[PDB]
DNA sequence: CATGGGTGCGCCAGACAGGG
DNA sequence: CCCTGTCTGGCGTCCTCTCACCCCATG
């Protein structure tokens, strides 16, 4: 009923946190639907390196965001706050939308 | 209840210094006035003063 | 010409009030001399003699009329009767905020589990009577949709 | 405080508060969209008698 | 589920009418 | 106004030891 997106530049960190978002849910709202990945947004800055001529040594750079969703089904009061207030992980974004 | 005849903001909380269910299960900050629900944090006795 | 008083009854029993009162009116027969019965207050159309005055009050569970005094009592002296005639059909159809809260502004959450929380509204949406506002909750603005009643404007 | 079975045996200031507060919180409902004379004459008497 | 409204005591004493 | 009758209030011993029972009611 309502949809848990969050977004962490870490994968073992974000997939990690996903295991207790929905460990604080089930253990009281007991119904989720599932882990959803997203597909990651690679954004690319390829630059030079030198301060001056031999623009031919660029090094090739790339910041990778990725997405998850979980979904969770019971809209119980209980499971709102146990979600909604409790946002854990420090670094990892979460954005709920009801 | 949230505001009534017995309520937590306007005299006190139940516990000793417990705030209100999950805030301050310790003793360091004795005073916050958690956002789950308004209470206050001192002690059993504050509420026959109050 | 009838006029209209107020009658008091036990509160809660007011519709067997209503049904009682109807059915004493057909059993003494002063059928000229009532007109309607509105609903812890029942509303009489009604004109003054003694004896329509002891049958009201002879029907059950009913305490007495409310006037000046209890010789000739009162009929109507509207003041807010026509605030709360309104207020009850406006009621039926319309919002309390009237989702005033466009993109940008702050509202107060006051229902759910964010009760006694503001936020600011970054979508609004009149069409789903529902309002995009988040509230940070541990820090981070929890962004969840709250009905225009279900918040209030900042 | 409850007794043995579990029912709370409710002190009788919490009864008189309590219809002080029901009668006031009524009083005010009929200051907003309120009603006629007879109808606030009886309210704010009988929060009198209260 | 939650709220909503008897008729056997006797003296003192002072305040409120009530004549006077 | 100066006395007379009425009307309501205020009050009546101290410690203990068991028991029994604490708001219906219902659309």
């Amino acid at each position: 009923r309502i949809r848990i997106r969050l977004k962490a530049f870490d994968h073992r960190l974000i997939d990690q946190a996903t295991a207790e978002i929905v460990e604080t849910a089930k253990r009281t709202g007991a119904q989720v639907r599932g882990p959803i990945p997203l597909p990651t947004r690679k954004e690319r800055f390829t630059v030079l390196i030198s301060p001056h001529v031999n623009k031919d040594a660029r090094d090739q750079y790339e910041i990778r965001t990725h997405l998850r969703l979980v979904d969770i089904v019971e809209p119980t009061e209980k499971t709102v706050d146990a979600l909604m207030r409790l946002d854990l992980a420090a670094g990892v974004d979460v954005q709920i939308s009801l | 209840e949230r505001d009534g005849l017995f309520c937590a903001r306007i005299f006190g909380p139940v516990k000793d210094y417990e705030c209100l269910c999950g805030k301050y299960k310790r003793l360091k900050h004795r005073g916050v006035i958690c956002e789950k629900c308004g209470v206050e944090v001192t002690q059993t006795k504050v509420r026959r003063e109050r | 010409k009838k006029r209209w008083y107020v009658v008091q009854a036990f509160s809660g029993f007011e519709g067997r009030v209503a049904t009682s009162l109807r059915e004493h009116i057909k059993l003494h027969n002063m059928e000229d001399l009532f007109g309607e019965v509105m609903v812890g207050y029942v509303l009489v159309q009604m004109v003054m003699n003694d004896a329509s005055w002891h049958l009201v009050r002879s029907v059950p569970r009913v305490m007495g009329f409310i006037g000046g005094t209890s010789d000739r009592p009162a009929p109507i002296s509207d003041k807010e009767v026509d605030a709360i005639m309104n207020r009850l059909q406006q009621v039926g159809d319309k919002p309390r905020p009237k989702t005033l809260f466009e993109p940008g502004e702050m509202v107060r959450v006051n229902d759910g589990p964010f009760a006694d929380f503001n936020g600011v509204v970054e979508e609004v949406d009149y069409e789903k009577s529902r309002l995009k506002v988040s509230v940070s909750i541990f820090g981070r603005a929890t962004p969840v949709e709250l009905d225009f009643s279900q918040v209030e404007k900042a | 405080v409850p007794l043995d079975g579990g029912r709370f045996a409710t002190s009788d200031l919490n009864d008189l508060y309590r219809r002080v507060i029901n009668r006031n919180n009524r009083l005010k409902r009929l200051l907003d969209l309120a009603a006629p004379d007879i109808i606030v004459r009886n309210e704010k008497r009988m929060l009198q008698e209260a």
